[PDB]
């Protein structure tokens, strides 16, 4: 549906500062948090593409001045089975 | 010559309100996405503006044809239609996103418990939210002038403070901050650290 | 023709911080004893300022002469002092302390969560603090239009409220307010009840 | 207490043109449809703004409370949107379509050949298009204020006219409109008609 | 409805200096004769105008449209000029010499040594020439407010004054003198002397 | 030191309308001569208006102490006691014809087609005529200020256009013209054809 | 930084009404002494203002924030008061009583018998008291501005004159006197002979 | 009233593979294509001004690779007579 | 009757752009577009000759950087027989 | 509204002696604690910016004597679409 | 409570400035001085968090121009049997 908007930190502090920099920063929606164990959290913003590419570059902005950010990535569409089989927010 | 070119993701309430208050335009309402051009000479901004216009949807509010200098704001919902105007107010410049003037902060200052007597001058001399006395007060210049909206933008953003007085017009912009002591001095670092983080020609 | 004569014992700081930004003389500071007198015509207020001067030691802030009244603020810290200026302005009009008009509300309107676009007139339209989207609002228009300074003070001292406009000269009285639900509520409630405890003449 | 309630379907060029450069808020297109409603006293114009703007998706342009009265303009490019906004605004006053007053119409005059001495005066306290020494002048007073924006936009509507000054509000609505001579007389013929085709109170 | 006619002879110094200074129009020197018509409602003062400027060569000054009342006033070097012009407003108007109110004298005091408190909120409130600390003070309201400049120049041609302020349009007609005791006591009594000569519909 | 000199042969009307709207001093009429004069500093313009008035008939409407510069005009009917006048000028600051700057055109461009969001910014920043959309647009900046009532006069003269702002005065003269397309090229060719054809030292 | 550095021991009358006229902060009267300091940059001052406000008891009146040539007066009946807060507003800086710019008088003339065409340019453009057609003019400029107000208070002090204006804020000190021939004279000498009587560093 | 995207391929084999990295890459929506003669096809995606930018150089990179591309243009904001006269997907 | 003002560009994408920017920069009416066949597609604005001689020129100069001009020509009065027999957008 | 503030100590008893010195050194409000795996746990205080920039600082140098401080920030106002989506105390 | 701000310095005339720029700096309330012989007084005030951090730092900075600066502490909450047992002012 919506585009996607992704922040992997190790650490959950890190994550935090992503997940209030990019809700800031733009009109998104956090839906959540998926913990993957080992310290890994990933913030899972989403909404139009306008807004989550806007949200994320200032989420990973503001994440490597407290956390080791692992990985920062913009789906601007997810797959139509990508929703209904991965915890994104979108599960019909 | 491009001077000034910053884009505000969002606009802040009090740096929306602000707005509202000093422009010569159609006003902002808070949560728009906002884009600053600043150019000298202070007639180009027509065109410039001209340019914006035709290309995107986007709403102009601050246009002021200065002494010498030209500064333009364009903003809409979309953060798409704003990028997009600033590529083409970019384009129409033949510039790029780094040909604009790195920001000198001048002078930051935070002056902690103002006396009354300070207070009603800075009041009497700002259109912002009044300061009382007691409180903490930031001043910030920053050149060019275009930056000082940023530096409130962010301001307003991290801490809880009261908005004086911003003025992104002039030779030099000037800014006013008031509040608590603790809630000054993180909007003072966070303006600070707004500032300096913004590439361009030295 | 006395209109209003309402002894403030301590300025509020908003309203002080008004009254300063907003007078043509000498500034207030907060916690000043102040002093109101009202009256009709507007130019007798000279006669009435000058022997409050040659009387006490107190100092003047807003002598406005509008299109038909004229209005006199006193203050000084010490009450004895205001009251003593006060005592003397009623001995030179040979008018009682109740020879003022009755304080009419004509208007008292709590508008919960106020529009971007409403804001936006709100704000450009004033001098006060900046009122911003999603705040409550309360407009009060008191005749005689002396009796608002007295709202307002009264306003913030018994709530946590932004003084966005009052209006203390003029044909009537206004009063523009702001903060949540709960404050502007309690500044209402203390605003109509101190102006409701004024006698004079209906 | 409604004093003026006027709805137009279009707002002229200059017209949208003067409401912009003289307003304080958001301002005005041509195109657009607008609404002007006048009310005493002057501070219950915030509560029927809140309402109109609670209901339709309009903007505010002017908003002036003056020394006892307040004014309201709103506008949109839909006039069902407009529409609904002065349905919600007569729904929250509780009054009716002719619940407002007729417009008594003071003074218009038609003022052949101006001479410089006076045009110099005339639009140095103007707002608008500068008059310019030689042309003809129409000036009209209507009490109630909100009616002189419907004679300017009559006027302009009908001819091809100066917008010198409109005062929308105040005590009495002036209005000043420059040009030729006969664009002057039929400027004059439409407002006139267009202010007595109102009905009231 | 006519309001106020009256026929100047000469316009002293400071008069024609401060209508220099608060007027919109031609501005008037010392010498010439002037002709203050404040006529209601305050449109029909254009017309009045107009057939001024037709029939004679006179040069128009003054023509404020205030809230509910107008005023004009056409002067030139030739007293001629000026009355012809004062004939074809009243053949305009098609009423009398005696058409206009007869003004009533409301407030007259003579503030003496006046405080510097209170002269420093008269010279804020002024454009003539500055109130001084220690100097006298005669002001003076006439209904209508088109006399006001009578009692202006017939007080400084009688007296050696400033003239702070006079208010020639509006709801009255109010007027500001400082110097000495006597020179302000004979500009008082030129004044009252000069206005009370003045004839018409009561 | 003399930055402007220049000589408008004839006021158009719409130039004579804007010069009496926004002149501090005696106002223009249409068909009068006029004489532009910028020096610098911006006090010794006193010297150089009391010289034109010791010498000829003139009569003074645009005299503006600015920031740094200062600019003089006179007028009358009688093109010889205009250029009587000049010859007085340039006589008292002991240069001649061709001291003046010679004006650099530095941002001219014909906007076309001038969107309905940009229209209102412009006229609302603006004292002359107001500007509709879709109409073209003339920008101008030339430096000195002095020559752009120049550029005004003879854009005015040519085509039949619309004076929308010109600034005389300041660090760089602006100009706004509006009208249809064809008419705005015909100004824009005659003003860049009459500010070129200005000798001067550059 | 330091551009000026006086201090006025006693406002004499007219200069103390000019201030109050004109001024920003809390009013002055005569009789009292009064300092100014005039920084570069101009948002610097707001340090400095709280500096002298809470080491003294002194007030301000004058705090001009104007674009990079900052004002501040200060004032208080007691000079030693007036000299510690100066001392203060000196230790603050770092630097001492001659680090100031020692002041460029620009351009000083006397015209005589001024006509009334320059008399109505000069008081529309004037706060202070208006001049009369037939009598003198002192214009005056000092570089930098700060010192235009010494120069006034001296030739008040020491001749019989009118003050018309004096700005002491922006980029030149201006300062128009108005009086009869040999007062005028008398005037200018003092005022000359005090701006050069100045220890700076050029 | 949506922002205007183009590709433009000699070739109906390198448009579909434009027409569908388009639809695939960003929140738009493939109106239909224009048939202007003699080997030009031109693709037509519809939709936000930032998906539409982020379309065309996705659909643009992969119509370089197995075609011949002819031009590639976004527009923010069209006309209102354009929408009313050219094909584009919002004929009223 | 109304002024001519025409673009022909060799390709769809440099038309659509040349036709936007000729309905911005003027008031005139689009009122089409002529598929010649070949790859050869042109549109015709037309309104007065002072707004179709400013509309062309504006519009040449948007379609030289995207597409491929051909000719760009404005009529100032078209004949009445040219307006009957050609799709130039006032048939009677 | 309340400021946040958070110490995320490798081990839990360092987050204890963290999570001990902050609700001593300023008045703060421990309100739990996150358990994101990998050996990480993060204290979370919450009160106003002028209690929670003083306990943190004090909660950070207790915590560095008994384990492994990472990551230590202060936010002073928190987004209300943080507070919903994140268990950091003041969900509605 | 109230929190705690402390100068100490050797001699009485560098304390006045100490404790007389303490009670201009912030809201503070210079409770009293501790004379502890030796020469040595401190100077007392109390008042919130925010307030004595940032007296002291401008009470230390003023005090060590005319004085020689012992000590300077700030404590955010003393602890209740701290105030009821040394004298600072706050004791019931």
């Amino acid at each position: 549906a919506d585009a996607l908007g992704m922040i992997e930190v190790r650490g959950f502090v890190g994550m935090v500062e992503a997940a209030d920099a990019m809700v800031k920063a733009a009109k998104v929606e956090l839906i959540g948090y998926e913990k993957t164990g080992g310290g890994y959290v990933t913030a899972v913003v989403r909404g139009d593409v306008a807004a989550v590419k806007a949200a994320t570059e200032a989420g990973q902005r503001a994440a490597e001045r407290v956390g080791e950010v692992v990985a920062v990535h913009v789906i601007p569409r997810p797959h139509v089975n990508v929703d209904a089989a991965l915890p994104l927010g979108r599960t019909p | 010559t491009l001077r000034t070119y910053i884009f505000l993701d969002a606009l802040q309430p009090q740096l929306a309100t602000f707005i509202g208050k000093t422009a010569r335009g159609f006003l902002p309402v808070p949560g728009q996405a906002s884009l600053w051009v600043e150019i000298a000479p202070g007639i180009a901004i027509n065109r410039v503006t001209d340019a914006a216009l035709k290309a995107t949807k986007v709403q102009p509010a601050v246009q002021v044809v200065e002494r010498a200098y030209g500064l333009l704001e364009v903003h809409h919902f979309d953060q798409g239609e704003v990028l997009a105007a600033g590529s083409t107010i970019l384009d129409k410049l033949e510039v790029r996103e780094e040909g604009r003037l790195k920001p000198q902060v001048m002078t930051h200052q935070i002056i902690r418990a103002v006396e009354a007597y300070q207070t009603q001058i800075i009041n009497r001399n700002s259109q912002g939210m009044m300061i009382l006395p007691g409180e903490s007060l930031f001043i910030l210049e920053t050149q060019p002038a275009g930056y000082a909206v940023l530096a409130a933008n962010e301001a307003e953003k991290a801490a809880n403070v009261h908005l004086v007085n911003v003025t992104p017009y002039g030779a030099f912009g000037r800014l006013y901050l008031a509040g608590s002591e603790a809630e000054i001095d993180a909007a003072a670092e966070a303006a600070e650290a707004a500032i300096r983080s913004v590439s361009g020609v030295a």
